[PDB]
RNA sequence: GUCCCUCUCCAAACGAGAGAACAUGCAUGGGCUGGCAUGAGCGGCGAGGGGCAGUCCCGAGGCGCUGAACCUUGAGGCCUCAUGCUCAGGGAC
RNA sequence: GAAGUCGGCAAAAUAGAUGCGUAAGUUCGCAAGAAGCAUUGGCUCUGAGGGCAAUUGCCAACUCAGAACUGCUUACGGCGGGGAAUCCAACUGUAUAAUUA
RNA sequence: AGCAAAGAUCUAACGGAGAUAUACAACAUGCAACGUUGGAUACUGGAGCGGGGAAGGAUUUCGUGCCAACGGCACUCGU
């Protein structure tokens, strides 16, 4: 059982998720894909995009969105006081990298 | 809280419109509790409200093209979109003679 | 506009005073009928043409 | 490069003239023909001269992977992998 | 512009000549040199930087002496018979600080009519 | 045992269907296969031209590294060729 | 490639600028952008077109033409299809606001 | 039925009753939506969703509070 507070980084292949999507929807829809992509592998809701990852998706505008992204994913544990069940959340942040080829996915041992 | 009042005065004090006024997102408790012009210029002085520089419109790409085009480079036959008389009126040439 | 006769200015001065709501105590008069002011007004509808 | 959307045919197969209804991947049944078969067209011995293995992605101009490596030969990613030696 | 220009004459552009005498600029490095963030090395590199990268007519790295570059004391001076803009030496300094990546730290600002002063940020 | 939630696409307006159920299933990577047409960077052929006295520069193109760079399954190409994720599946009759 | 259809309706087409060229008819004004042909980039040069001061010296702002080399996947926006004739009104104009211009 | 002209929003922190709302871990059991500030992206494109006046309106102006009704969706915003 992998612990709480695990930080791993991975490539999302965005070009396949956005294929044939209406241009005016590319950037805003690419974010819902990353929250849904990260969300299901970390198995949390409330996935949070840093400015570093937001601006990377938008820097070419709404139409052109980069075909791939490396993201660093830090889950942490925070619950409000009187909740019955634990509440996690993740911080998805960009990791600028020149190439992509060869990188795969690996957990940062922190 | 709504800083809509302070941002209305800091824009009228700085002589800038919005897109140039900067309210410090950290100190937002201290920007509110400025209810008056005398109290806002105390924020402009203390660095919690700044006027940002104009966005850059650079004329240089046009300075390079001007020099090239002063050697005669880009005015050809295919780059002329208007009548000769409109580019150089034959009347202005004969007044010059 | 900026222009106005003074005679016309006052007619709007009176009509601005008359828009106030019915005082709270005046509901408590013994044998009272008036509840909310029925003559109230808003410039968006029913325009005085003075 | 395989049959598009299908992959390599590992097991024994029937090869059958003409289109068959249904897309790739779907189960079908071949049944012994009911219509009476006496005719030149329907009684014949089929002898195939050639079978086209060229890629169905794009225009395949090569029949085998060897025919391709002859038209190219040494190549930048190949000049590299020998340096692993 | 009277004689029309040529490309290919962009090598060796004439610069206006100061007919009265010498002009002298200063770059005051005292403050950061004191704290060790500069060293005798970087001051040897800072003078050399201007020695290599100042461009006299069209070209850089070759300064005959119409301009002299002196490290006397801790303050750099540039004495010039040519007409330069002082703005231009504020330019080269910033361009030096960004190779050393000192530029988030050391800022330059004009203390006197002929001089700049390296300092620190609040 | 069936249905929902979840994942796949021979199905599909929504239902329904075919399926999967810790499964190379999903993810990314590699290699195939294919498209385009030789990337950025740097370096000694070029109509002409400019300095200093042959050199050192300005110059569209060009040549070399370079069939290179990039893209290649996604409404959903191939190959387990590698690693990564899963840690009592939840709920309803 | 108009066979469509009441009918080329709708769409396509034409297209900038420069040079050459341009019919019948005519109230001699036009017709006329008639029709039609050709040129166009990028780059490095060359010529011509001036002001001012005392033949000489110093300077600004642009336009046009010509050449060599090199490139085209014919590649933003914007922007006329044209010709042969008949009927009617000479022309510009006005005119049924909400079926007739 | 429909609420389809005028391109378009996104992210974080803070606000707010509007939540991270649970009788043998987290997704599978609190969804969607609001304001302000910072950042990003985009539109208007000087014949402007720019700045001022007439006719007409007449307190819509301004500050604080506030969400019953009203702004054909939503407001914590508002004429």
């Amino acid at each position: 059982r992998k612990p709480d507070a695990v930080s791993m980084e991975a490539t999302i292949h965005l070009s396949k998720l956005l294929k044939k999507k209406t241009f005016s929807k590319r950037a805003p829809l690419a974010i819902k894909r990353i929250k849904a992509f990260v969300g299901r592998l970390m198995k949390t809701k409330d996935n949070r995009i840093d400015a570093s990852l937001n601006t990377y998706i938008w820097h070419k505008g709404v139409k052109g969105v980069p075909g791939r992204v490396r993201v660093l994913i830090q889950r942490k544990s925070e619950t409000t006081e009187g909740n019955k069940h634990k509440h996690f959340y993740t911080v998805i942040s960009n990791v600028p990298v020149a190439s992509f080829k060869g990188l795969t996915t690996k957990t940062v041992e922190q | 809280v709504s800083l809509k009042l302070q941002a209305r005065l800091a824009s009228s004090i700085l002589g800038c419109g919005r897109a140039r006024v900067w309210l410090d997102p950290n100190e937002a408790v201290e920007i509110q509790n400025a209810n008056s012009r005398k109290s806002v210029r105390k924020l402009i002085k203390d660095g919690f409200i700044i006027r940002k520089p104009v966005k850059v419109h650079s004329r240089a790409r046009w300075r390079k093209m001007k020099e090239a085009k002063d050697m005669g480079r880009h005015n050809g036959v295919g780059r002329r979109e208007g009548s000769r008389e409109a580019r150089m009126p034959s009347k202005e040439l004969w007044m010059r003679r | 506009g900026r222009f106005k006769p003074l005679a016309v200015k006052k007619k709007y001065a009176k009509k601005m005073n008359q828009n106030k709501p019915v005082p709270y105590w005046i509901r408590l008069r013994t044998g009272n009928r008036i509840k909310w002011n029925e003559k109230r007004r808003h410039w968006r509808r029913t325009k005085l043409n003075y | 490069g395989g049959f598009v959307g299908y992959g390599t045919v590992r097991n024994d197969y029937v090869m059958l003239k003409g289109s068959v209804s249904g897309p790739r991947r779907r189960v079908m049944t071949l049944r012994r023909p009911m219509a009476p078969q006496t005719s030149r067209q329907l009684k014949e011995k089929i002898v195939l001269k050639f079978i086209d293995t060229s890629s169905k992605i794009g225009h395949g101009r090569f029949q085998t992977k060897k025919e391709k490596n002859q038209w190219f030969g040494p190549l930048k990613k190949d000049r590299i992998r020998r340096e692993e030696r | 512009v009277a004689v029309r220009a040529k490309v290919g004459s962009r090598s060796y552009v004439r610069q206006k000549q100061l007919a009265k005498g010498k002009k002298v600029f200063k770059i005051d490095c005292s403050i950061p040199a004191a704290d060790g963030i500069f060293s005798e090395d970087v001051l040897g590199n800072f003078e050399q930087f201007f020695q290599d990268n100042t461009k006299l007519n069209g070209r850089k790295g070759k300064l005959s002496d119409k301009v002299r570059l002196s490290m006397n004391d801790n303050v750099l001076t540039i004495s010039t018979t040519m007409a330069y803009r002082k703005k231009y030496f504020k330019y080269l300094t910033k361009k030096f600080l960004k190779k050393k990546d000192l530029r988030d730290w050391i800022r330059i600002l004009a203390t006197g009519k002929g001089t700049y002063q390296l300092k620190y940020f609040n």
